[PDB]
């Protein structure tokens, strides 16, 4: 269902417009869930285009911080993820 | 009694003679009846600074403070060392000179030797280059105004000691530093200041047998309290009138002083430049003072660039002064340097509390509670520092409200039934005189989310209206990267987007919060200097009652 | 092909415990409080249990990566954030900096350390004794984070300093710059980064 | 967004087979959310028919049952919500 | 068209604590268990939990929908599931029911709240007092969920009978049915039913 | 002395005269020597029995039982009393009638009065209906065979005591019941008996002036022990042979015995009809027992279906016996009515215990663990139920493996290098008896998730294996609405998606969750009454690990 999945990127292709070229490893949640699971959502899909139950994550990381470009440095707090729910 | 340098070169090989003569010392004199006394030290100390042994091979000549070997040197000797050299590749040890614990000068100098795994190297193996001096260059330290003496001497005593068959010439380049043929001690004629010059970078000149050697020569020059204070070029005493500011403290007055020595360092300054406050009326010691801190410059005196002090005088407040003072006084302070005179025509004068009494301002009815309409301000407004003028709004329908910033001390008037004209007796207060004012406004009246940060689009601003409204209606503020010129639906579009977070904003936290809240933006983002935006990716809307903005384009 | 500078931070930032303590480094020095432009002591204490905490190859290779461009040189020298951190209003005078270097604990731990290691003594081969170069390097960037802070000034070559000069000295000016070129110029210091940068 | 919308309906309409004609009142989450809400889905949105955020209940009321016309009673557990998200 | 029970139905599931405390009467009823079909004793407590706590017009109103056709004489009766609450594998004698009735505290206390509330003596109007109905209710509808339970039998009218007969009698027959008719044929319970079921 | 009927209606009116007689009274007789007297009660007993005040009004003749005024009722005495009445309408008071607390027959009669405002009304107003007998019907209650008599009296007597000018009559319609002309007492000629005929619902006639009334007359016979034990046509004792069973009870044989009374009751049937054992050896008393339990039934003897009781005696195991019993006994037994002898041939059998000895089967060697092959059975399969035949597997290589299920005690076989042909000497044991036997198999071998109940569909069942299989894969059953035919992937095709949970399946909890798992599917579901499924909507899917099963289309 909703799994971890590591990757590696740069921070320039985090894109939030910090001017550096320095990177990260990043592991985030995917997978869809059971899309019903309960009473009450087959009843949501009887009454209705949104809808069913999504990926998410259970806690956070801890922070992933930089240098750019202009003598300045750059700080990421709520990031990145370790273990992954409906 | 002081050496002319610190730290001493020479070489050692195996199976020396003894009675070999090592080198001379040189000790200066800052008095002709200083007699230079020499004796050696006990432990030849190794690699970061061991103690190794007893050193019974060498004796020396107090008289000229030539170091000899009394015993050789061996296989035996040098490898009853090296064992205790901790594992270290040997090249280095040194002894003490003392003259009349830790070797420093003026009262020690180290003297290194060098060995070598071989023995004493043959005539015809030695270049010419080493012939003459060491390859460590010497450093000599000369203070000025001094008797006049030798510092130096030139000859190898290894060299022609065991190769006397080789003719070895020296001498050196209207200066007093002169090479005597015949005798080869280098001498000064007359004594030296540093206030005419102070580098001395010459040549000594070798001859060998044929080659011609050109070698560094370095002195330094050092420097006295031969100099009182002094005024640059006809300045004594500045003044000024005390107008606006009183604050706690401001720089009033500015002197310069030109004392021609470097020599009471930045450590034990305090202890001589002393800045003596002489006495008056006791209310000075209550509102002023007398600052004093050094910078050194440089200056060309006879080509080359000397330098000193420059000692400036400053008068800063010490209190938050009152508005009605008008008194003057002449404040005098002795300066000292181990001693001149200064004062400074200090006079305050009062300010007038004449708020402009008759004001109209016409108030669209339609505006909403905490709305910045009018500036009210007293006749000179950006010139208070130390003054509480606090405003007082007594009526005669309440819809206005006024609370004095305390940047400006200017009036920011916020919002807080057929009534359309009013009369507001707005009263200027003090809190430290009870000095107050009062003046006339004629105010003429003319007939969606909680907050504007919410808004994310153009027409979402610009159609719909917060808590803060002067019109009704909030305004879209509209400006790259990762910068200041960020936009947001802001309430006050001078005060709001700003940069400043003032008491207008920041009663209940609804108003702007761009500049005023206190949460953490999701986003390209650099956090606002005390809080807030500083800047901002793309679009940034705010959601408060959670704390908390989002930058997002 | 960028440098070895950029190279060196992939070394660090792809380990996520040098990452960890590199936020931890990072989050006090750049986040400007109101009349300041950051904490120096928080950000200080913080760059002290990087380079106590990570190990080796990740940090000394960013902080001594190899150069042979400008921008190289530039990161070189912006290794610790000199604007927060090494630089200030003011450069006082050396002994200031070194007896305030002398209230202070581990900054006279890292200064003896210095002292003892990356000494360039008489002839040994390449002026140092090429198996003490860590100890050198435990020197150099063991007093990163401490009150005497040396950082790079020449881009040009590798003559670093302290955030001090030689001015209001008067008597100890020439011991000032014996202690002061001994940052500047060291072959033994120099020959320890090049060998680091070439691979050792 | 996610917000909370009281109904009526019957268990017939529920649709669960149970022989009945009684009903109940049912409370459900409706509408969509902000889309995006951080990096990771402004990456998502990059790489890519699946997508981004959904609306959720946060908990669960209490019991919802019943008779039918055979004789028997019929239990309902996990069915409808009292507080909604995305 | 539906009827006055389905109706009813809304009435009380409309409601929310009327529809948490039928859940109450209805779980341990229908969950069944290793070798039986449900727990009686549980059922039970729950039904007289949910006939103390919620009030009136939406209970009385699904156990006293007046009828005009057949399904709802048939829910009519099974206002109370007999398969697993009122029905067993026998019916006993009706003494001895009347016995573990007074082996019972809340049952005796609907008991003699039945003898005291719907008796049909001489005339008075509609053989009640009129205002004493809703004491005759919660006389019936108070018996409802201990031992003696009554429930409908005859769908064509309104008798009511608990759990057993007059069969195994000998001496008290007569007594016995005097006792059980009592339940069956009321004119002044009927008269109850009726007011009740035309909008009362 | 008993009372014909129990409770007496009568109505009162205001002002009626002193010695007006009220009603008769009737008192049978069950011996010729019992004398009827008669005494009345006190408190005039009120609407839910209060007592209201002394009845002075009223006197009695014990000789006839006849109540008459002897005081005169006015408006003074019934306002008295209806405010004692508690707010409540009057029209009902009584009193109590003993013969020789609460006033039941046959030692008391309860006699009411139904007083109305008006007074006594005049003859003409009075309708030949009411004339003649009063609304509420009597209910006479006769027992059987008794002194024959006397039980009713006709006359209603304030209506002759005060309108004697209309001429009445009475009488009534081979049957003991009479009317004498001249004298309106009801009279029986010869005694009753039950057994006979026992309902009596005859007719009175009345005769007014003119109109003749017919009325319902309704007489109840009572029983009595006249009746000891009887057979039913000649069957005296059954006989069985304890074969297979064993279990610690089943009933063996059953006899029927007939008494013909109703009498002795279902609350002291237990002190009476008491079914004695008569002994013999101990051993029965270990292992057998005699239950008895009634059920009583109707009969046409002439005419009426009279009703009598069914006395059944059953012989229930009491233990569970073990194999090797081989013995045989009669066993007796007295029965009370307040006396029959019955007995019963009860032998016992052992039963051998030799498993077929020569059997051989083919395992796929692809299947997983916990694999149903085949069935290991005893020689006598359906039959045994309380002895623990307990299999085990002595060999002589493990991939097989049996443990006996509890419910047929027969043998289902699972999985617990070149090794294709093996032998599994098959060891079948008792745990009560020590008797084993052992036979031979020849087994001849022949070269996605965790569980089967994961899968969804068809093909993805069929094309995948779980955990429980024999064949390597799982197996898709496929079956209205909230039914017991649904569908699953299940392992055991005729074991897992069943109705009952085997020890095959629940070692581990995987195996064959539909029958076997304890969770809560969502669904249109309907419980297994162990556990599991009953029934489930659409498609059921399950997540073991979670503890979850799904039911949805
Ligand atoms: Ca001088
Ligand atoms: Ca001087
Ligand atoms: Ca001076
Ligand atoms: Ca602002
Ligand atoms: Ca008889
Ligand atoms: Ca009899
Ligand atoms: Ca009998
Ligand atoms: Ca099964």
């Amino acid at each position: 269902g909703c799994v971890l999945t590591a990757i590696h990127l740069n921070v320039t292709d985090l894109g939030l417009g910090y001017e550096t070229k320095e990177e990260l490893i990043f592991r985030y949640c995917s997978g869809s869930c059971d899309a019903a699971e309960t009473t009450y959502d087959k009843i949501l899909k009887n009454l209705s285009k949104v809808g069913q139950a999504c990926c998410r994550p259970i806690a956070f990381d801890d922070d992933l911080s930089f240098l750019d470009d202009n003598l300045v440095y750059h700080i990421l707090r709520k990031h990145s993820a370790k273990r992954c729910g409906c | 009694l002081y050496f002319s340098r610190d730290a001493y070169w020479e070489k050692l090989y195996v199976d020396q003679a003894a009675g070999t003569p090592l080198l001379y010392v040189h000790a200066l004199r800052d008095a002709p009846e200083e007699v230079p006394s020499f004796r050696l030290g006990q432990h030849l100390y190794g690699t970061y600074r061991t103690r190794l042994h007893e050193n019974n091979w060498i004796c020396i000549q107090e008289d000229t403070g030539l170091l000899y070997l009394n015993r050789s040197l061996d296989h035996s000797s040098w490898e009853k060392l090296s064992v205790r050299n901790h594992g270290f590749p040997l090249l280095t040890v040194y002894l003490k000179v003392f003259l009349s614990g830790e070797c420093q000068w003026p009262g020690c100098a180290r003297v290194y030797f060098s060995f070598f795994n071989t023995s004493f190297p043959a005539c015809s193996s030695l270049k010419p280059r080493e012939l003459c001096f060491p390859e460590t260059r010497p450093s000599f330290r000369i203070r000025e105004n001094r008797p006049p003496g030798t510092f130096h001497q030139f000859r190898l005593l290894p060299v022609q000691f065991l190769c006397p068959n080789i003719s070895v010439a020296y001498r050196l380049l209207g200066l007093p530093f002169r090479c005597a043929p015949d005798s080869l001690e280098v001498s000064t004629r007359w004594a030296l200041d540093r206030e005419q010059r102070e580098k001395y970078e010459l040549v000594a000149v070798c001859t060998v047998h044929e080659e011609v050697v050109m070698v560094p020569f370095p002195v330094t020059v050092y420097d006295e309290d031969d100099s009182a204070p002094t005024f640059p070029a006809g300045v004594d005493t500045a003044s000024a009138v005390v107008e606006f500011k009183r604050k706690e403290d401001t720089v009033v007055a500015t002197l310069r002083v030109f004392d021609a020595d470097v020599v009471p360092a930045s450590g034990e300054l305090v202890r001589r430049y002393t800045s003596t406050l002489l006495p008056g009326d006791t209310w000075a010691q209550q509102t002023f003072r007398v600052e004093h801190w050094p910078n050194e410059t440089s200056v060309q005196a006879n080509g080359s660039f000397v330098r000193a002090t420059v000692h400036d005088y400053r008068l800063v407040l010490n209190r938050n002064l009152s508005i009605s003072e008008n008194r003057t006084m002449q404040l005098a302070v002795l300066v000292n340097d181990s001693v001149l005179l200064l004062h400074f025509n200090v006079s305050v004068l009062p300010v007038s509390l004449h708020l402009p009494s008759t004001y109209s301002l016409s108030v669209s009815r339609r505006a909403r509670r905490f709305a910045q309409i009018g500036k009210v301000c007293v006749e000179n407004c950006q010139a208070f520092s130390g003054i509480n003028v606090q405003y007082k709004l007594h009526s005669s329908c309440s819809t206005l409200g006024v609370v004095t910033s305390a940047e400006d001390t200017s009036g920011i008037l916020f919002v807080n039934p057929k009534c359309a004209e009013l009369h507001y007796m707005v009263v200027a207060t003090d809190q430290q005189t009870s000095r107050q004012a009062q003046a006339q406004l004629l105010v003429t009246v003319e007939g969606c989310p909680l907050s504007c940060a919410v808004s994310k689009r153009r027409l979402e601003c610009e159609e719909c209206g917060g808590l803060g409204s002067p019109t009704g209606r909030c305004e879209w503020r509209q400006g790259k990267g990762i910068t200041r010129n960020f936009s947001t639906c802001s309430p006050s579009t001078k005060t709001c987007p700003d940069g400043h977070c003032d008491v207008v904003e920041t009663q209940d936290i609804n108003i702007c919060p761009q500049d005023c809240l206190r949460g953490s933006i999701v986003g390209g983002h650099e956090p606002g200097e005390p809080r807030g935006i500083k800047a901002g990716y793309g679009t940034c809307n705010c959601f408060p009652e959670e704390e908390k903005c989002f930058c997002e384009p | 092909k960028g440098n070895n500078c950029l190279d060196a931070a992939k070394a660090c930032n792809l380990d996520d415990i040098c990452k960890k303590y590199r936020s931890a480094y990072i989050t006090p020095c750049t986040t400007s409080v109101s009349n300041d432009v950051c904490n120096r002591r928080k950000c200080h204490k913080a760059l002290r249990q990087f380079f106590d905490k990570v190990p080796a190859k990740h940090s000394y290779g960013m902080l001594f990566c190899s150069c042979r461009d400008i921008a190289c040189t530039e990161r070189r020298r912006q290794t610790i954030v000199p604007v927060c951190s090494y630089e200030e209003r003011e450069k006082p005078n050396c002994l200031n900096l070194q007896d305030s270097c002398k209230t202070n604990y581990i900054c006279r731990s890292r200064l003896a350390d210095f002292f003892t290691n990356c000494q360039p003594e008489s002839r040994s081969v390449s002026s140092c004794l090429k198996e003490n170069y860590a100890d050198c390097l435990l020197a150099y960037s063991g007093l990163i984070g401490t009150v005497m802070t040396p950082n790079y000034i020449d881009s040009s070559s590798l003559s670093v300093a302290p955030w001090c000069d030689c001015s209001n000295s008067g008597n100890d000016l020439e011991e000032c710059l014996k202690f002061l070129n001994f940052f500047k110029d060291n072959t033994c210091l120099k020959n320890a980064i090049q060998a680091f940068g070439n691979g050792s």
